[PDB]
């Protein structure tokens, strides 16, 4: 596990933590799980149906 | 006769030669073990977490 030479590498999630905190958003969770239920596809489908209705009965 | 037993043919080393050889060998070993395993500067590392770049 010897650290590399040249310029010591920074873990990508550490870099993202610093970047996100620089912009005021919350830092990396490192413990959050996935949304197994109610997936992105389901959310998009709901948006699709309401968009279809609103456009139809504009 | 066993003419190559321990008791026969012992030639003591002169003190001057003994000292010279000892100094030479110790110096050579110390210098080599130092410059080979200690003066190894190409194994350079820089610690600077601000040099990372993410888009
Ligand atoms: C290993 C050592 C273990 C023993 C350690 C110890 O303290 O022992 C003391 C203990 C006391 O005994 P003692 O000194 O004999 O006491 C009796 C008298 O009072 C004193 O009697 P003495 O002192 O005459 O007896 C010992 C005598 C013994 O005499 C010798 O050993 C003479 C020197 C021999 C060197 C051989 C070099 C070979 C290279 C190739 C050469 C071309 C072929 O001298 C020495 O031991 C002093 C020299 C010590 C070694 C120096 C090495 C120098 C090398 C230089 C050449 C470099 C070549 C470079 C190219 C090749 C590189 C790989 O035992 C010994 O000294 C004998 C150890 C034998 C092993």
């Amino acid at each position: 596990r010897h650290p590399n030479y040249g310029v010591l590498h920074v873990p990508f999630l550490d870099a993202l933590n610093k970047e996100a905190l620089a912009r005021g958003k919350d830092g990396v969770n490192m413990g959050a799980e996935y949304n197994l239920v109610f997936t992105k596809s389901m959310a998009d489908q709901v948006v699709d149906l309401i968009l279809d209705d609103v456009q139809k009965r504009v | 006769y066993f003419t190559r037993v321990h008791k026969y043919n012992h030639v003591p080393v002169p003190f001057i030669l003994n000292v010279g050889m000892s100094i030479s060998i110790v110096t050579s070993f110390v210098y080599f073990t130092y410059t080979s395993l200690w003066v190894r500067p190409e194994y350079d590392r820089v610690v600077d977490p601000s040099k990372a770049y993410v888009n």
